[PDB]
């Protein structure tokens, strides 16, 4: 009573404020018989979102 | 009048090569490039100030 | 706007046009640079076997462009390909040799 | 059982998670460093770092 704590109210972000990201679950077939390997994106190392 | 060519703004300076390609600059690609245009003349008229 | 898709069973493989239909790899066609300088990489694993042999015409507007020319003695024989697939293979997402 | 839960501690679990959730995502948004775009993908945005 003669001396009580103060709260943190200023806290700062500096990251994308999110929370509900996305996982994947199994892997994705891509060395496979029907298209050959160069139809997909993920054999030329594109970043995709 | 050498900015107003890569920038836009409203200053008139009857735009005397269009057909080249360039970029619509914000002000940090217009400070890089007006700091050249400052060393080249500080360069050729010798001066250090 | 240019999705690729591959020709299945047999079919010629087919991409977009800007209204809409998709067309096979033949004909004269017009593209922007920026077009090939998103995709350097995959469209010379598709284009690059039509180009040489086949009848493929593109016509990449740029505006303005840097050039280093070769002479050629016109009694021998000459190929270009070696210098024309050098350049496509190397223009990139930033920049672009003569 | 170490994977059991009580079916009837459902709803105060649920406030438990909602409670937490709101009081982890107190911050405030901060201002960083923005850069002009040289690849032509966007039309000369001012992407942030």
């Amino acid at each position: 009573l003669l001396h009580a704590d103060t709260p943190r109210l200023v806290t700062w972000d500096a990251g994308l404020c999110t929370s509900f990201k996305i996982v994947p679950i199994v892997p994705a077939q891509v060395p496979q018989d029907v298209l050959a390997y160069t139809f997909f994106t993920s054999s030329y190392a594109i970043q995709s979102p | 009048t050498l900015v107003a060519q890569i920038s836009e703004t409203q200053y008139p300076v009857d735009r005397y090569l269009d057909w080249i390609p360039s970029l619509r600059a914000s002000a940090a690609t217009a400070a890089t490039f007006a700091e050249w245009v400052n060393t080249s003349m500080k360069t050729a008229f010798d001066l250090s100030d | 706007d240019c999705r690729i898709s591959f020709g299945m069973n047999g079919a010629a493989p087919m991409i977009r046009d800007e209204t809409g239909m998709m067309v096979p790899f033949e004909g004269n066609w017009i593209f922007p640079l920026a077009l090939w300088q998103m995709n350097t990489r995959y469209f010379n694993q598709q284009f690059d076997a039509w180009i040489k042999t086949g009848e493929l015409r593109i016509r990449i507007e740029m505006g303005a462009y840097p050039y280093m020319l070769h002479y050629y003695d016109p009694r021998q024989y000459a190929n270009a390909w070696n210098l024309t697939s050098a350049w496509l293979e190397e223009i990139t997402p930033t920049s672009i040799p003569s | 059982s170490v994977r059991g839960a009580n079916p009837l501690m459902f709803r105060a679990n649920v406030l438990h998670m909602l409670l937490e959730f709101v009081l982890d995502n107190l911050y405030l948004n901060r201002h960083t460093g923005f850069s002009q775009d040289h690849t032509p993908f966007t039309e000369g945005a001012n992407l942030r770092s």
